[PDB]
DNA sequence: CACAC
DNA sequence: GTGTGTTTTTTTTTTTTTTT
């Protein structure tokens, strides 16, 4: 019964803290410490990370396929004898799954300027770090900023591309554009807001 | 499989030509009686098909989709046959099926009972507006104008137009509907609720839909106690699990109760002899002793009410003068007293025994769902009028028990309509003024 | 020939590759044949084959197997099967079909398939634990439900046909969570349209429940999550809208592309495949008990009820066993007995219906245990439903309509009436909520219907309730001296519905208070936490602890009073209707003359209900003379502690001649 | 028989000519609608007219126009769209429904759709008593497309009132 | 339906 | 050349329900 040890790896007490009044998309692919007011959570749902296929004929598996943020197969069988380029069963027991959350966090009180409308963020939480950043908790996250494109431009099985400056022009696009929204995917969360024998050994 | 449907419709031909218990085929007679009344329909009962020949019986319970169209194909030709010299234009007869197998619950069908016969009782709660459905169908082809017919049997596998030209290529969709020349037939959609009595315990009752066809069209009104004998059919809407299928029942027979459409349609459905007894009845000198002695059994005394409530449950006589104003014809009775008289046991008993009643709760009533409720259509995003309790009861009786606990705002709603007999409604940009005869 | 050790040693990387192997599953094919068959507990019985018999016997074509018996014995099958429960589901109920077939000969006539419920699963989740590593393996998460879809066919071998070429696709399974998919045809590598042939077509019942986390286990303050539950064929429809339940099912998850989008990332959606089902809805209190089914009585279950139906003096013992942690107070114990045993609705050619549930209620001042008795109650009846003063509103009671957020139309779900339905009902602080929210059970109380009128929705529900309600004297207290209608704020036709009533009255007397205290004192050393593995030695400390109280087990007494309620009913044919008679115009003659309890006709049923009650808990199908005896000593006790005490002793001395023998 | 209302307007009805009476009410706006579109060619000096037709305006059956302008003549000449010269009827949608007096116990008045045209349109305003002559005609796929093969829909029924 | 992908 | 994809909507107005 061997498992393949996936490692998250956890970063804390950054130099610096910023705030979403503070996001700047210059900061991608670079690590900060978002500090801010957890208002809404969503639930904890199993995410691809490394997928598992399976050619529909000459059973040749595919394995550890990247998942980008669309829902991304191989596109050939590895095997020559296979014509496969967009059909294949996921071999779901094989394929490998992240526990996942989107919570949604906003601007810390404090921060507001007079009538400004206080700006809020989403940030996705995976492994351990799931559940622990409830609604109304003023947590102080640390991670990635990154982008996510609106995957139904992307293409989708399942889904068709829905109706200010989108970009156009990709091999995968053709004529639709495609816009980005900025999330966070954070590594580390700390909220900055029984017999006799287990009490006296958790006591120094 | 063009041999065994020859060979199941001259079967049941000889069936319909030779079937009889004692020096009259009843079932040839029963088509012509019908035929000279221009019904061209059939009441066919099971046990008479079962002691012809268990082996028709039996094909028919396996497939009764498949072999019901033969059969009726073959009662057209009977009909041709037994009904105009040799040497057209008669529409496909509806078969009407009777039964006397156990009814399965409601709540019972299941997975299994596809495609078979169900015998099963139940209330009729809605009953939609007619659509048509086509039978034969003149059909154009698009470009190089081949004209043909199709013949439609209505009864569902489990149709659409040919996807070749059949005589250039005209694309894959070359026809077009004949609308001038095709036949339509009419085609009704009820809702059925499952009986009260046989609900499971704290469970809300069972709905279901269902087809009525032809001469079984406008049959029975929402609000009445039938027994259904058809076929468990399953249809695929699309509008949330996968492979999910919807189930319905298409109907192939009725036994109501309180006749027809209306009060037997405003007129007398009522045979020679049931009659004769009514005009037998109503000579008995005693008769008022009788029918006061009728009322409520079980409640010992209260025989000045009993004789008020067979008052009621005969009225008075509607007059409709020239001038336009009209005089109503029913009686108002309100029962007060001292709690546990057995009031609520009458007005139960009133609801049990009247051709047309609704028994309601003072409580659970509001004025909007008393008379009739605007609601928005979740289609068509259009307003429309729903009947309310009384409304059901029109031509009948409403028993309102707890009539202290009627809300102020709803007790004065129905001040006009006990009344004038009618209801006014201005709401929702409908303005419209029903009857209410209760 | 693969041994026990050698499914413990696993070969294949994943277990349930290993499963595959056919010598594997062959070995414990054959492994499970002799648990089933051979399997034996402490009294030496084997449990399934017995099971077997039943499951024959009523068809029911389930088979329920406890986790923890196949736990016990033969282990690492059931940690495969909490690991990989896919394939042995398939091989275990084939197994338990065979072993049907072996005690009942060509059962694939009436069941060609079987299935198993899996009871008692060790790691009870909640709807906010879950895990991914929970994927394709067993859970036992509890929720409430709360949506309920309608018992759709659903197809199992789609056999399709193919358009281009071929006619006949070979039989798959469907998966019940993502569309069946044929992708290039197998007659020829050309892609078309495909549809299902109607000739060789099989369904399976098909339920989509939505279980939501429960508001107790929920952390307060905090939105509750909701996780959806398929119901296959013979599990559909056995959890009502509103229930909390507790489910055993496999965890499987799958794609959807609107999942996707709306998240922006290659997330699926999961979803499960219910296996067994153990409503736990009105039993908060009844956890430790084994099954799915608490109330469920073996065969010496019925049996060891008959014995000791036999017994003299039963009743007494019952009736004593009511509170066992509440000292005295013997003829609420009494009246309680008789409302939850209940008498036989009588219906009259179907023409006249007869109230056949018993309305109890107890006015009494603070802190007298009416509180207790009605929590006892609600842990002890089948059908319990507790509502308290104005924490329940008129509609919520009985019923309310609602638009469908949906589909956008009115539709109508039951209240707490419709949820104790042939149940009970109970009422807390009766005097204390609306009058207006009061009135709206009158007919739910005498009647046992609820009917709507309204939002052009027009029914009559049907309500079998046991009406228990506990209310507080005006100013607290409860003035003797006074006639009862001035002691409390309620009309007649109210007090009329309760077959009976008990006042309570908070004295000063220090037999009364030494024996009170005692028994209190005793009971909180006894309820003290601090006062052959664990189980059983745990077990048999809470039987050395009840067995000083309780003359009968509560956990057998529960047993008792659902058979009989469900399988007694008593008639009448036996009684004298002078006595009754006799009795029934003194009870109207007293209450006219210098009197203000209401005596009705239903009053006058209420001693043929209490009769009926006695029957029952005697499992008598005929009512004695003693127990007839005996609810007229009640009513007309009932009665007398109606009145003044100026009054009652000469009330007392009138009646004493009723109540002859005891 | 013909003389007939919308309850009683039975399927067997179809294709022939009959008369109902009943109330107005519910009208739809006035919109005109195509019927032969005029163009010119400014290379030829020629004026080319395209005659379209509907189901709802022919009582015979006809393939329907796709209702596009032809910008260009058969021999690669432009044309522009003659506006003025192009016809274009009114056309009206309004519903008729029975009497509530005698509608029968029980039942709520049902209706039917009816399609003024020309000078028909405006000629009836909601809550109006009113007896419409026309053909009674079918419109519709019932399904029949693939889109609903197993489905019960029916076919859409309405009155081109004369 | 039909023009654009 | 075979087969798609739109256009495509949740307002205002009733009716109910809990608080207020
Ligand atoms: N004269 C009577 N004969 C027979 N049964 C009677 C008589 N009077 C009362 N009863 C019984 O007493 C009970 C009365 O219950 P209900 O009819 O529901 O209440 P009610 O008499 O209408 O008064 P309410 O509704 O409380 S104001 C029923 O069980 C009747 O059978
Ligand atoms: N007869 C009794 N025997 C044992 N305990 C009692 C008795 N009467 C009252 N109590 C105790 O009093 C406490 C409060 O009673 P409570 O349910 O508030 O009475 P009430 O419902 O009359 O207000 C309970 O914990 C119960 O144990
Ligand atoms: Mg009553
Ligand atoms: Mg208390
Ligand atoms: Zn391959
Ligand atoms: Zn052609
Ligand atoms: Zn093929």
């Amino acid at each position: 019964e061997q498992t393949e040890r996936v490692f998250q790896i956890s970063f804390f007490n950054l130099p610096t803290v910023h705030r979403i009044r503070d996001i700047r998309s210059e900061k991608i692919g670079s690590l900060l410490s978002i500090s801010g007011t957890v208002t809404r959570t969503s639930e904890v749902r199993p995410e691809l990370y490394k997928a598992s296929f399976t050619c529909d004929m000459c059973r040749a598996i595919v394995d550890n396929v990247e998942q980008s943020f669309k829902y991304t197969e191989p596109t050939f069988c590895p095997n020559p004898s296979c014509e496969n380029r967009a059909f294949w069963t996921l071999n779901v027991t094989r394929s490998r799954f992240l526990d996942w959350q989107k919570v949604r966090i906003q601007e810390n009180a404090n921060e507001i300027p007079t009538g400004s409308m206080p700006r809020t963020l989403d940030v996705i939480l995976r492994g351990d770090s799931v559940e622990r950043a409830k609604p109304g908790d003023r947590c102080k996250f640390t991670g990635v900023e990154i982008v996510v494109p609106d995957v139904t431009q992307l293409g989708l099985p399942g889904v068709k591309p829905s109706s200010n400056s989108g970009v156009t022009g990709l091999r995968s696009l053709g004529v639709r554009d495609l816009t980005y929204k900025i999330s966070f995917l954070a590594c580390h969360v700390i909220s900055i807001g029984r017999d006799q024998e287990v009490f006296l050994n958790s006591l120094s | 499989n063009d041999d065994d449907n020859t060979e199941i419709i001259k079967s049941f031909k000889n069936f319909i030509l030779e079937f009889r218990l004692d020096s009259q085929f009843i079932y040839r007679d029963q088509l012509r009686n019908n035929i000279l009344v221009k019904n061209y329909s059939l009441t066919v009962n099971m046990e008479h098909l079962i002691g012809y020949n268990e082996d028709i019986y039996k094909k028919l319970s396996d497939e009764p989709s498949d072999i019901i169209p033969l059969f009726e194909t073959a009662i057209t030709q009977v009909a041709k046959r037994i009904s105009i010299l040799s040497r057209n234009s008669l529409p496909t007869f509806q078969l009407i099926l009777n039964s006397n197998a156990n009814q399965i619950p409601l709540r019972d069908l299941d997975s299994e009972h596809v495609s078979k016969i169900v015998r099963l009782s139940g209330i009729i709660i809605s009953t939609s507006v007619l659509s048509s459905r086509a039978t034969y169908l003149s059909i154009m082809c698009r470009n190089c104008r081949h004209t043909t017919s199709i013949t439609i049997n209505n009864f569902n596998s489990i149709v659409s137009l040919p996807r070749s030209c059949l005589s250039k290529n005209c694309g894959p969709d070359p026809y077009i509907i004949i609308h001038e020349s095709s036949k339509f037939i009419d085609q009704q959609f009820l809702k059925l609720q499952e009986i009260p009595e046989l609900v499971p315990v704290g469970e809300m009752p069972r709905n279901l839909t269902m087809t009525c066809d032809r001469y079984l069209t406008n049959k029975v009104i929402p609000g009445t106690r039938v027994t259904i004998v058809g076929i468990y059919s399953i249809y695929n809407s699309k509008n949330s699990g996968v492979a999910i299928r919807t189930p319905y029942i298409k109907i192939l027979g009725i036994q109501s109760d309180v006749e027809t459409s209306s009060i037997w349609n405003s007129v007398t459905m009522f045979t020679e002899e049931e009659e004769e007894e009514f005009l037998q009845l109503s000579r008995n000198p005693k008769l008022y002793e009788i029918l006061t002695n009728s009322i409520a059994p079980s409640i010992f005394g209260n025989e000045d009410i009993k004789k008020a409530i067979v008052c009621l449950l005969m009225g008075g006589s509607k007059k409709i003068l020239p001038d336009g104003m009209r005089l109503r014809g029913d009686i108002n009775v309100l029962l007060l007293g001292d709690p546990g008289t057995a009031k609520s046991q009458l007005l139960k008993f009133v609801e049990k025994v009247s051709p047309i009643a609704v028994y309601t709760s003072g409580k659970g009533s509001s004025a909007a769902g008393l008379t009739a409720s605007v609601q928005r259509d979740p289609m068509t995003r259009e307003f429309y009028l729903e009947g309310g309790a009384m409304v059901l009861a029109d031509g009948g009786v409403v028993c309102i028990d707890e009539f202290d606990k009627m809300r102020d705002e709803d007790r004065v709603a129905i001040h006009e309509a006990m009344e004038q007999q009618t209801i006014s409604i201005a709401k929702a940009g409908i303005t419209t003024v029903l009857n209410s005869r209760t | 020939e693969l041994t026990l050790e050698s499914l413990s040693n696993v070969k294949a990387n994943s277990y349930s590759e290993w499963i595959t192997q056919p010598n594997v599953s062959r070995t414990i094919a054959r492994e499970l044949k002799s648990f089933l068959l051979e399997y034996t507990d402490e009294t030496g019985r084997s449990v399934y084959g017995a099971r077997i018999r039943t499951l024959g016997e009523m068809n029911s074509e389930s088979l329920e197997v406890n986790y923890r018996h196949l736990a016990e014995s033969k282990a690492i099958l059931a940690l495969f099967l909490a690991k990989c429960p896919e394939e042995m589901l398939k091989i275990f109920d084939l197994v338990a079909m065979e072993a049907t077939e072996l005690h009942y000969p060509d059962y694939a006539r009436i069941h060609s398939e079987i299935h198993v419920r899996i009871s008692d699963f060790p790691t009870i989740y909640s709807l906010r634990e879950l895990r991914e590593s929970n994927l394709s393996s067993l859970v036992r998460v509890t929720g409430v439900v709360t949506r309920r879809t309608g018992v759709f066919p659903q197809l199992k071998y789609v056999k399709f046909n193919c358009l281009k070429c071929g006619s006949i696709l070979g039989p798959f399974f469907q998966d019940s969570n993502e569309e069946i998919r044929i992708s290039f045809c197998t007659n020829c590598k050309s892609k078309g349209p495909f549809r299902v042939n109607g000739e060789k077509t099989v369904y399976r019942n098909y339920q989509r429940v939505t279980l939501q986390e429960a508001p107790g286990t929920v952390p307060p303050g905090r939105l509750p999550r909701h996780r959806e539950v398929i119901l296959l064929a013979d599990l559909v429809d056995v959890s009502k809208p509103g229930e909390e339940v507790e489910v055993t099912g496999i965890y499987k998850n799958n794609y959807d592309g609107n999942l996707n989008a709306k998240n922006g990332f290659p997330v699926f959606a999961t979803i499960i495949e219910a296996n067994s089902i153990k409503r736990r809805e009105g039993n908060t209190a009844n956890e430790g008990e084994e099954g799915l089914d608490v109330f469920s009585w073996t065969e010496e279950e019925e049996r060891e009820f008959r014995k000791i139906s036999r017994d003299r003096g039963i009743i007494d013992k019952i009736i004593s066993s009511m509170a066992p942690s509440i000292y005295g107070h013997r003829d609420i114990k009494t009246a309680v007995a008789c409302s939850l045993f209940g008498g036989v609705p009588k219906n009259v050619n179907g023409k006249h219906s007869i109230r056949g549930d018993i309305n109890v209620l107890l006015l009494g001042d603070p802190g007298t245990a009416k509180s207790q008795i009605l929590k006892y109650v609600e842990k002890t009846a089948h059908r319990a439903v507790f509502a308290t003063g104005q924490g329940a509103s008129a509609v919520g009671l009985t019923a309310s309509v609602r638009k469908d957020p949906i589909t956008k139309e009115w539709t109508l779900e039951g209240g707490a009436l419709v949820l104790a339905d042939k149940g009970v009902c109970l009422i807390d602080e009766f005097d204390k909520m609306n009058d207006q929210d009061r009135t709206s059970i009158h007919e739910a109380m005498e009647q046992q219907s609820i009917s709507i009128s309204k939002a052009g929705i027009v029914t009559t529900l049907q309500a079998r309730c046991s009406i228990i309600a506990a209310a507080n004297p005006n100013g607290g207290r409860y003035n003797s001296t006074l006639p009862l209608a001035q002691n409390v704020s309620l009309t007649e036709p109210i007090l009329s519905r309760f077959d009976i009533l008990c006042v309570v009255r908070d004295l000063v007397d220090e037999e009364a208070d030494e024996r009170l205290a005692t028994f209190v004192v005793d009971s909180h050393v006894r309820s003290h936490p601090e006062n052959l593995n664990a189980r059983q030695r745990r077990l048999q400390r809470q039987r050395k602890k009840e067995e000083e109280i309780s003359p009968i087990p509560q956990e057998l007494l529960m047993k008792y009073i659902h058979y009989a309620r469900t399988k007694i009913y008593p008639k009448l044919h036996q009684m004298d209707m002078d006595k009754v008679s006799r009795v029934y115009a003194d009870l109207r003659r007293e209450s006219i003359s210098t009197g203000s309890f209401p005596i009705t006709v239903r009053h006058l049923e209420s001693i043929l209900r209490i009769a009926e009650s006695f029957a029952k808990m005697r499992l008598s199908e005929f009512v004695s003379s003693y127990d007839l005896d005996r609810a007229i000593k009640v009513v007309v006790d009932s009665f007398v502690d109606a009145q003044k005490v100026s009054v009652r002793r000469q009330l007392r001395r009138s009646f004493a001649i009723y109540t002859l023998g005891h | 028989a013909h003389a007939l209302s919308p309850r009683t307007l039975t399927a067997q009805h179809l294709n022939k000519l009959v008369s109902v009476e009943g109330i107005v009410t519910k009208t739809s706006l006035v919109r005109p609608k195509l019927i032969r579109s005029v163009h010119y060619a400014a290379k030829t000096g020629r004026f080319h007219y395209r005659d379209y037709t509907d189901a709802t305006t022919t009582l015979t059956t006809r393939i329907p126009t796709p209702a596009i302008y032809p910008t260009e003549d058969t021999e690669g000449n432009k044309l522009t769209t003659e506006y003025g010269y192009s016809t274009f009827i009114d056309h009206q949608r309004i519903t008729v429904q029975e009497m509530p007096e005698m509608a029968p116990a029980g039942q709520l008045p049902r209706s039917i759709d009816v399609i003024l045209d020309d000078d028909l349109v405006d000629k009836t305003k909601p809550g109006d008593r009113v007896n419409v002559v026309g053909v009674f005609k079918s419109l519709g796929a019932g399904g029949m497309n693939q889109s609903n093969s197993n489905t019960l829909i029916g076919f859409k029924t309405l009155i081109l009132g004369n």
